[PDB]
């Protein structure tokens, strides 16, 4: 895994055992944002014209 | 819900032209009807004409004695008027003995359940509209494994009559509207999962695990 | 006399077109530029496991998981 | 994790489309990258044209589509009236 | 033996208006035990279809190569 | 006067297709881009053996 | 696992069609590589 997304865990997973769900929740957001919602697995390298 | 079959019939008003490839009969019952244990809707009767120009000889006898093999051409603008209806579970329908819904595509738009303006493995492209296709899928793994629950259609007139006799254009249950083709300014939508069609290009692969992690 | 002649071309990936080249040459020129046409993905929370990072303990990543998914849940929801 | 030394070593350009990012389904662009890529072996397409990350492989599904409409309508009307008169 | 080594059992067939015989006379278009349906041709709409067993057909355009071994690894 | 020309090409490995090729370069060109046409496998819960 | 030292020696490209990859029997695409390839 990337070191920044593997990063944005620990500071996560940090929050979360302090015992907070204000940040957490912003922390998250922030995370999906930056990283979107499906990592893609799989590609198609091409080309096309109309 | 459970959808048992469409089928377009088709009315000659002039000459026998046009409803030689837009008529569909039932795929169930090979013919304008549907399936026992469903209940006939009316899903939408439009129009249609088109000019053509037709060569015709004929063979003139004139005082029996003068005949003549004159050939002439007439532009004919010939008219039919289509309906199309479809088959709705009337009560409790046999399981899961049915038809299921895999997409459909126009000549002019694209297909999401396939990526591709046809259908998947294991359906048949079935004529409604002008240019609307519908797929259609008779294997239950493979409905269940590629189609997808389906909950009615609709149209610019007529509504989905399954709502909880008023005849609301809403789609129950949690399914969602989306649109299939418009016929000269009739929107026809069809009720489908929210979660499956989300408008996105991403390929919903969608396999296992069938669960989320279990905990210690 | 009337001439109207509209030539729309959309291109993605290879050789940006123009009337000046052959078919042949866009075919052929497409050798380094290339671009993702289909792709396919899955959801981010799904890969969160222990297994995949045996450093932190198994609860911890579990909550990770939970709200990680709710949050993408609250987001799909509110659009 | 650089591969000019893949470019060097070999003088063969590295593919550019790379899965393994994050893409949100909602707006459908990219927002980063989930993988890491690295290049410490330079692993080589099969073919010859690309330079993969150890990270991930491709499968030559190699598909070729083309189509060719083409309707030409063509119409023309000629009419010609010549009239004569002459009156001695 | 050809037929025993590359044929699949048959349970039967059924069209758009007559059913298989064989479910247990009222005649029901379902295919009966263990066997599913799969479409074969379409006659000017009406539907043919013919029962077969699900384990051979997977709808997968790999080769079902299935040879040996006739039985799991045998316990110690 | 009406003409319609329809093509429909479907490519499976080989050089990408284009409306200037004749069957000849197309056969020839085969030396190097080669696709799994057909295959055959195995299910992998019996690989995994002593 | 790498197959460049062949084409630096050999100056003849490789396979590009090759077993041993994991095929799923539902959507038939390949997931991974299963056996190596030496
Ligand atoms: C332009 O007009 C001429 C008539 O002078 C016609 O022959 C031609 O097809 C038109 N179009 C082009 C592209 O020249
Ligand atoms: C196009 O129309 C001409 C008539 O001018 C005809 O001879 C020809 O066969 C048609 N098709 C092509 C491909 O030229």
């Amino acid at each position: 895994l990337s070191l920044g997304f593997t990063k944005a865990l620990m500071d996560i997973c940090d929050q979360l055992e302090k015992n907070q769900t204000k940040m957490a929740t912003y922390l998250a957001e922030l995370l999906i944002l930056n990283y979107g919602t499906h990592v893609i697995t799989s590609v198609d390298a091409g080309a096309a014209l109309v | 819900f459970t959808f048992g079959g469409v089928y377009q019939e088709c009315t000659e008003l002039s000459g026998d032209v046009l409803c030689q490839n837009l008529e569909q009969k039932n795929l169930l019952t090979g013919d304008f009807s549907c399936p026992p244990g469903y209940s006939p809707v009316h899903l939408l009767s439009q129009t249609h004409e088109e000019g053509y120009s037709r060569l015709e000889c004929k063979k003139k006898c004139t005082l029996k004695i003068f005949c003549k093999t004159v050939c002439e051409d007439v532009f004919r603008v010939a008219k039919a008027e289509f309906r199309a209806y479809w088959c709705v579970a009337a009560g409790q329908v046999p399981d899961n003995s049915g038809l299921l819904f895999g997409g459909v595509f126009t000549d002019k738009t694209i297909n999401p359940m396939t990526n591709a303006q046809s259908c998947p493995a294991g359906y048949i492209p079935l004529n409604l509209f002008e240019s609307l296709k519908v797929c259609v899928s008779l294997d239950y793994e493979l409905g269940f494994k590629f189609s997808v629950p389906f909950g009615g259609f609709f149209s610019c007139i007529m509504g989905n009559p399954l709502v909880n006799a008023p005849s609301l254009k809403k789609c129950p249950g949690g399914f969602s509207q989306h649109l299939a083709v418009i016929s000269d300014g009739c929107q026809v939508s069809y009720c489908v999962k929210a979660g499956i069609f989300t408008g996105g290009s991403l390929l919903p692969v969608r396999l296992p695990p069938y669960t989320k992690p279990p905990l210690m | 006399l009337s001439n109207r002649t509209n030539s729309r071309v959309q291109s993605f990936g290879g050789v940006p077109f123009y009337p000046g080249i052959t078919l042949e040459t866009w075919q052929k020129g497409i050798t380094n530029h290339l671009v993702a046409i289909d792709r396919a993905g899955l959801p981010l929370h799904f890969f969160i496991k222990p297994d995949k990072l045996p450093g932190l303990p198994g609860p911890l990543v579990k909550k990770l998981s939970k709200t990680v998914e709710t949050a993408v849940r609250h987001y799909y929801t509110f659009n | 994790t650089g591969f000019q030394i893949c470019k060097n070593a070999l003088k063969l350009p590295v593919l550019e489309v790379l899965p393994g990012g994050g893409w949100d389904n909602l707006r459908n662009v990219d927002m980063g990258r989930v993988m890491d890529l690295t290049y410490t072996n330079c692993k080589t397409t099969e073919d010859g044209q690309y330079i993969i990350p150890d990270e991930v492989y491709t499968i030559p599904q190699k598909e070729s589509n083309l189509e060719m409409n083409s309707e030409v309508l063509e119409s023309w009307m000629n009419y010609q009236s010549t009239t004569s008169l002459s009156i001695n």
